[PDB]
């Protein structure tokens, strides 16, 4: 045990700590607050401290852990709420009967109390088991139902002996594992290193798209189940509610949310909508809590908290993966945790790189989004499970050159920047569609091949629509309306019904907080239908100014199609959109007859 | 178009699999000479345990080991770690690779040489010593499997030449 | 794609079939130099040679 | 019954050093100090006998960096005696300060006495447990039309005010705190005045007696003169007092930080004396935390009736959003209200621009009983109808008012009639919400059913 | 003959660390410690981690870490010091194998057996050993092989922004790079999986696998060993180009994150920054890298560099690019505005240079008409860019007729000289074909800047 020598904000300069290594966690203080070790001095070791570091007393002994910062992963993991560090809010809370996160609290990382239905794998006594491999599962919930208890990576030998199926507590004994001579003994739990990525077989070209359920993402920037995404935006600008819609109604089986740096109020309208709302998977109307757990560490909480809860964050999706399901992690503000590392960086002097931040800024952030991919996991039996990491890059002063939103973009797959310009106007989700793209496009072909052949030919054709839209009325904005032809006309106002009835996409509304990837489609396939059998008809020679008084009616069933509630099913809504385009077939058959 | 571009897909199927199936072989070939090499240091390995055991003619080589390390170290008081085998031998050796190192380093002869009871596991170490500074914190591994490992890892290319002839593409 | 696959295993077979003749001739390098390069390594090995750095 | 008072009811001695070796800006460092505590209250004693409170800063060992609060200037090294309290700055609340008047430091300047404590509360305050916390649906009629109908408080809001250099943000945030009520049932004020000029503070201080709020507000004025650094303390100290008040006498607050750029300005001033990581246009790295400490004090929590709603007034510099005090405070907040500087030069009052405007608990508190069921349909119509009007008269004043369509032509006079008509507001006048809602639908009757692509067809059908 | 030496050396070990920060390791008492050593750290779980001593006094050595100093204890690690600079064990079958960052191995095969042990920084070549390369590369991608020509030899990057093709179009280089048989290596740095995975599948797909060796530093790899990536890359390339006597092309992708991984090292050292926080020295170790391109005199190989950069912001003036730019012989911008509108491949001819394109133009080399016909491509698309700008400013019909030219021009050469699928192969002479029927549009009054007597023979 060493002793504090120097305290500065969120880094306290131990002293007397030879034998510390870099990255091991240290109980700074007499609270114990958590803390990990950055630099190495001789004796002195420099601790950033995951705790509030006020009321630190030079000589306050700081115990060496030997262990890195390590997360439990285990059953129990589902329908909680975490600090930044692996700690419960619900048991702080009714641990310190209080509404404050006491300093140095040491509630266990998962309910040992309860116990679990476990049921022993394939696996039998004397059979090799090497690391990752299923040796049971556990009825979490209704809709996490078989958590497969996987060994741990590095874990390897002969079993000695299994539990028979029962109840069991996390700290009851399951498996033993008898390596060269050296029986282990296996729980339900095994905790792992933050910082070390989870070890999976080999990873795999994500080639399934992420229903993220709102228009404009999946169907002009799609997704895929294992792709890095970023959402940068000033505020207000919708990052959040779109990683909350995405979180709502994806098709991910399991969802790590995580609130690096977020509001408090934003972690309790999660709390406290989640459970008010149903996932149709898994045959049932379970709730969507079931299926998230969330990281919160909130803007003022310690601010070297961030990195833990986003390192935190990643090891579960990470775990959930290696299970076999499709995980989509959420990293709200990941700004927030540049903006950690550059005052952590400021305390310890350390030379900036652009703007403040450390130089180290863009590494960091890389071997995080690597962690995200579809992969096979460790052990058997096969397994395919899959990481979507959407961050929220959050810009200072809501310009994207940011040093942390370039260095988002040099590594994230999909960019679905957002513009503060449409944020305003309440023109929702405000996909800036002109510097937005998604690498995935071209992967998505042999999805989009077995169902909805025609959606790429859309996806192109109102891209097309819409920078010729773009490109024309930049010009009109200083050369006029007057020189434009007709067919210039129709797509200017083709485009703007798009943007105003399609990509503009109204969450917290009955009938557009989900419009699937069927209705996406069949909206999709409405609009383009609507865009070049106008530009028929004026090809045929019939006036667009009377064209326009003559299909108002159609124009505005087209645009009253995203009030089809999708709850109608599949069937219903396609029949619809059928009824509509052969009414709106038949209008402009009449006008131009 | 699609069952053109499906053929096309098949065809590049083909030369991928047409290469991995020839580079696998060819991995073949490569892992052919790593293991016969190894069975070079396998047999080398074995061949060196047996110098420990002539104690006659072991002897001068544990005493050049010592100072081949004390050289290295210069420090006036050194630790010599040895096998349990060779602490009787270095005993009675001390005396000389004192002044051994005083005439080849040109300096001061040792202050004191001592030998440490952290003897090596010997079955790992089949001779030589591990000669450290006085506080312990800077040593030699100069031992003969250490020794060998050095050579192995520094000499490949005179073993490829010994046991192959030079490749006939690298000229100049 | 089904006729080109069936060609996989005789062409595995084929491949393995030419590689089969480099392992002979590296098991007979091998077991011809064995001795020479043996005894290199051991005269290496033993024998050390003495000095100091040469900045000292 | 309270027995943790009595834990309290103890005396613990205070070293005095005479051992401070040397001090360079706002920054005194002390040596040979007995186990220096981080962020510890220390009371110095000038050589003149001015007394001068700073908090430690850096303890490196055997050694305390003071910065003070009201000032180095005056410091010597062989006079000045160091007093250590060793424990973190406190406020002594109570429901007593309710009514009284306090300076920067909270040592009340109203000619009354000293604040006969119940508790004393660290005033850097404690993270609010994020499970604890309760979601505000209840929304308050404010009063103004542009507020109550678009970009709408909750009860828990942190809604602050950006504003330029002369708009009127007192006025409205007076207007705002003193017709404040929750819409479907008074609001405790704490208020903390950080470099206010001594017009703001008497304006405030006589507004608050006109209404008769002063019987129960905490004025916590930090004007202009009063010291660069002790506003960085005076937001902790009425958030620290609101927080008592509402989390524990279970009150509502309604807390109000005035001039929340003079309180950044304070942290450039501050972190710029400490060399630290500059940020950006120059803010230190860590003013969102710094800011985030004072905004997330407010919101309600869980199992305790109490609320503290914010309004942080900010001086905007040079009315740009992408100035680090708004950019961060519109992450940090839960919305904003844009005091527009083009709206008041227009003459409309209040000149609150809806656009840049936002409330990010207004998805929650709108529709069935909380309001009428047209609030959140109208409020995004008419933020889509007077964004085309913007858009129509910026090319109107390009091409002319020829080349303008129909739709344009209706968006003008939409934006018309709801500036000159919705937004303006008399200073005393309050509208309830429904009546705001009603004159929204006067304004959205311009148009046809039609062209009202953002209303629901049943709410057209009901309302319309 | 060849001459060898079985000699053995052994090693100090050092328990005496002084302190470790960032990717440094500082060592206390080293014995006579020596610059730009090698020494592998043993940590206390036993792993062992190769570093690189950077800077020396009169006992201490600044070690950088390659795979970073996670987990390194300052009184259980144990320091080797090896006793020489990084040297690569290369071998004439060390082409088609794949390598980690560090240059062990990745594929299942074992480690190299050595033919020689080059260091990794290589030596300075004599500039009055080294020949001009007036041999160009067909490299098939028009906008290349047609306006800024790539000669066998030329070390000429691919500045691209931050998620443009520049991978694809690297690909398509190495795919399609013979003359108007080229061995590869490459230095993946930082890259993701899935571009590694892309440029691996190509490499396969293209027949290449068999002539290639990668140096794989994925964006998980540590962040430090990307400053022996390039090295150990390009004297793998210098070793098989000069003493094989064989042809290589170099692809050193993301040198904006080998320049991240200086600015990294260079940041925990405390130096004196350049522009934007990057080292001083950052030009000489580019010019290290870059520099080890070009032909020679003796051996009968070229080293044809096409290190693809990751340009931040788009923009020229950050450093990277900036040195690059002047160390490289001019670079090929690829353009987000053009990939945005949709051309593959998205170069921009305007920043686009190749300073060897005046020798391996043509007159006798690959036609008579070349130069000339891309100096007046450039001209008019430069004069097409001004009346782009001019009529979006002050409206189209005030363009002259030389403008409204240039426009037409301007699309009917992005849309069919620039826009080629991946996997099309054109030839330098299609190629020229292609822009004659561009410059056709023009009469031949308006063609200045091609000279009168190929004017009259090709129009
Ligand atoms: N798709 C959407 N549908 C409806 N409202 C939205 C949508 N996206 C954003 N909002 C509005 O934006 C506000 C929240 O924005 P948020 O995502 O928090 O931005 P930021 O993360 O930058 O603060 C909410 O008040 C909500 O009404």
């Amino acid at each position: 045990y060493g002793a504090i020598y120097s305290v500065s904000g969120p880094v306290v300069i131990a002293e007397n700590m030879i034998g510390c290594a870099m990255y091991e966690l240290v109980k700074v203080g007499h609270d114990n607050l958590v803390g990990e070790v950055i630099r190495i001095d001789g004796d002195k070791a420099t601790i950033q401290v995951y705790e509030e570091t006020a009321g630190l007393t030079v000589g306050d002994p700081v115990l060496r852990t030997g262990k890195p910062l390590s997360v439990e992963l285990g059953p129990g993991l589902m329908e909680t709420i975490y600090d930044g560090i692996q700690r419960p809010l619900k048991a702080i809370k009714e641990e310190s009967q209080s509404i404050y996160i006491p300093r140095g609290i040491d509630t266990p990382a998962l309910d040992r109390t309860i116990k679990w239905q476990f049921t022993p794998g394939k696996f039998q006594v004397g059979d090799h088991i090497s690391g990752g491999d299923i040796y049971g599962s556990v009825f979490e919930n209704s809709l996490i139902s078989s958590h497969k208890i996987l060994l741990p990576p590095r874990s390897r030998g002969t079993i000695t002996w299994i539990a028979p199926a029962g109840e069991y507590t996390l700290d009851e004994k399951i498996l033993e594992v008898e390596f060269d001579g050296k029986k282990s003994d296996f729980t339900l739990y095994h905790t792992w290193p933050v910082r070390v990525p989870r070890p999976v077989t080999e990873k795999l070209s994500a080639d399934y798209p992420l229903l993220t359920g709102q228009r404009v993402l999946d169907a002009l920037f799609p997704c895929v189940q294992g792709g890095t995404t970023c959402i940068p935006g000033a505020f207000g600008c919708g990052k959040t509610v779109i990683s909350q819609s995405l979180s709502k109604y994806s098709n991910s089986d399991a969802i790590i949310y995580v609130g690096c740096g977020e509001r408090g109020n934003e972690m309790a309208e999660v709390l406290m909508e989640f459970p008010e709302l149903y996932t149709e998977m898994s045959g049932t109307k379970e709730p969507i809590m079931k299926r998230t757990t969330l990281v919160a560490n909130t803007s003022n909480m310690p601010v070297a908290a961030r990195e833990a809860s986003i390192y935190t964050g990643i090891t579960l999706a990470e775990y959930f993966r290696d299970q076999g399901k499709n995980v989509s992690m959420i990293a709200d503000s990941s700004s927030r945790w540049a903006e950690a590392l550059r005052e952590i960086s400021g305390r310890l002097g350390e030379m900036p790189a652009d703007q403040g931040f450390p130089a180290y800024l863009g590494a960091k952030l890389a071997s995080f989004y690597e962690r995200a991919g579809k992969a096979v996991a460790l052990g058997s039996p096969d397994r395919t499970g899959s990481v979507s990491i959407v961050a929220a890059v959050s810009p200072a002063g809501g310009d994207f050159s940011d040093p942390v939103t370039t260095a988002t973009l040099g590594i994230t797959q999909v960019f679905w920047g957002l513009d503060k310009k449409l944020a305003q106007r309440k023109h929702f989700p405000s996909i800036n569609t002109s510097v937005s793209y998604s690498k995935y496009t071209n992967v998505l072909n042999k999805f989009y091949d077995s169902n909805y052949p025609e959606f790429p030919v859309l996806r192109d054709r109102m891209k097309e629509i819409l920078s010729n839209a773009e490109e024309l009325e930049q010009v009109v904005q200083l050369v006029g309306k007057s020189a434009l032809s007709d067919s210039d006309k129709i797509t200017l106002d083709v485009a703007t019904l798009i943007k105003e009835d399609f990509l503009q996409q109204n969450g917290y509304s009955t009938y557009d907080a989900f419009c699937p990837i069927w209705k996406t489609f069949d909206m999709m396939r409405a609009f383009i239908s609507y865009h070049d059998e106008a530009q028929k008809a004026v090809a045929n020679g019939a006036n667009w100014s009377k064209l326009a008084d003559s299909t108002g009616d159609v124009k505005h069933a087209v645009s009253s199609s995203k009030f089809f509630e999708p709850s109608r099913g599949e069937k219903e809504v396609h029949g619809e959109f059928e009824k509509l385009l052969s009414t709106m077939q038949e209008r402009f058959a009449e006008s131009t007859d | 178009g699609n069952f053109k571009s499906k053929l096309k897909k098949a065809m590049l199927s083909q030369q991928i699999t047409k290469s991995t199936i020839a580079n696998k072989m060819r991995l073949k070939v490569l892992s052919a000479r790593e293991q016969s090499l190894d069975g070079i240091f396998e047999e080398t390995k074995e061949k060196l345990s047996g110098i420990a055991n002539n104690r006659d003619e072991y002897k001068p080589i544990l005493q050049s080991l010592i100072v081949e390390a004390l050289l290295k170290l210069l420090e006036p008081k050194a630790i010599v770690k040895a096998l349990e085998r060779d602490v009787d031998l270095i005993e009675s050796m001390k005396d000389d690779i004192m002044r051994e190192y005083g005439e080849k380093a040109q300096r001061a002869p040792l202050e004191e040489i001592v030998i440490s009871n952290d003897y090596l596991n010997k079955d790992l170490v089949s001779g030589g010593v591990v000669v450290s500074n006085a506080s312990d914190k800077i040593e030699i591994n100069n031992t003969l499997e250490e020794r060998l490992k050095l050579l192995s890892e520094e000499a490949l290319p005179a073993i490829r030449l010994e046991l192959y002839g030079p490749s006939k593409t690298r000229k100049f | 794609e089904q006729k080109n696959a069936g060609g996989v295993g005789e062409l595995e077979k084929k491949a393995e079939a030419g590689v089969q003749g480099e392992l002979a001739e590296i098991k007979k390098i091998a077991e011809k130099k064995k001795d020479d390069v043996v005894k290199i390594l051991i005269e290496t090995v033993i024998k050390p040679s003495a000095e100091v750095h040469i900045n000292a | 019954n309270k027995k943790a008072v009595e834990q309290g009811f103890n005396v613990k001695p205070r070293l005095n050093y005479n051992t401070v070796s040397g001090v360079n800006g706002p920054l005194v460092i002390l040596e040979k100090v007995k186990f220096p505590r981080y962020n510890e209250i220390v009371n110095l004693t000038l050589p003149d006998g001015t007394v001068r409170q700073g908090q430690v800063l850096e303890i490196r060992g055997d050694r305390a960096i003071v910065q003070v609060f009201e000032g180095t200037s005056g410091i010597d090294v062989k006079k000045t005696t160091v007093e250590f309290t060793g424990e973190s700055l406190r406020i002594p609340v109570s429901e007593d300060m309710l009514g009284r008047i306090f300076d920067g430091s909270g040592r009340p300047i109203d000619n009354g006495p000293k604040v006969f404590a119940e508790d004393y509360l660290d005033i850097n305050g404690s993270p609010i447990n994020p499970y604890a916390r309760i979601y505000p649906e209840e929304m308050i009629s404010t009063g103004v039309s542009a507020i109550d109908t678009m970009n709408s408080i909750a009860r828990g809001q942190k809604i602050p005010i950006f504003s330029a250099s002369g708009l009127p943000h007192n006025e409205i945030a007076a207007q705002i705190c003193r017709q404040a009520g929750l819409v479907r049932p008074n609001f405790s004020i704490v208020f903390a005045a950080m470099g206010v000029n001594l017009e703001t503070a008497r304006f405030f201080k006589q507004d608050f007696e006109e209404n008769g709020s002063l019987e129960r507000t905490s004025l916590f004025l930090n004007l202009a003169n009063d010291p660069t650094i002790e506003r960085i303390i005076t937001p902790r100290l009425a958030l620290t007092t609101a927080e008592y008040l509402a989390y524990q006498t279970e009150r509502h607050v309604l807390t109000i930080l005035t001039d929340m750029s003079s309180y950044a300005d304070a942290l450039r001033e501050v972190s710029a004396a400490r060399e630290e990581v500059p940020g950006r246009r120059g803010y230190p790295g860590y003013m969102y935390t710094d800011l985030s400490t004072i905004y997330e004090r407010a919101g309600r929590v869980e199992g305790r009736n109490g609320s503290i709603t914010q309004i942080p007034i900010l001086t905007m510099p040079n009315d740009d959003i992408t100035h680090p005090i708004p950019d961060l405070t519109g992450y940090i907040t839960e919305g904003q209200i844009f005091v527009d500087r083009q709206l008041h030069n227009k003459g409309i009052y209040p000149p609150i621009n809806v656009l840049p405007s936002l409330s990010r608990l207004m998805k929650s508190a709108i529709g069935e009983g909380m309001t009428r069921k047209d609030h959140g349909d109208v409020s995004n119509q008419l933020y889509a109808k007077y964004a085309i009007g913007k858009d129509a008269a910026a090319m109107k004043a390009v091409v002319g008012e020829e080349a303008l369509s129909i739709e344009d032509k209706l968006s003008l006079e939409f934006l018309e009639k709801f500036e000159k008509t919705f937004i303006t507001q008399g200073a005393y006048e309050d509208r309830t919400v429904f009546e705001s809602l009603d004159q929204a639908w006067s304004l959205l009757r311009i148009y046809p059913k039609e062209m009202l692509n953002r209303i629901s067809p049943k709410i057209l059908d009901e309302f319309y």
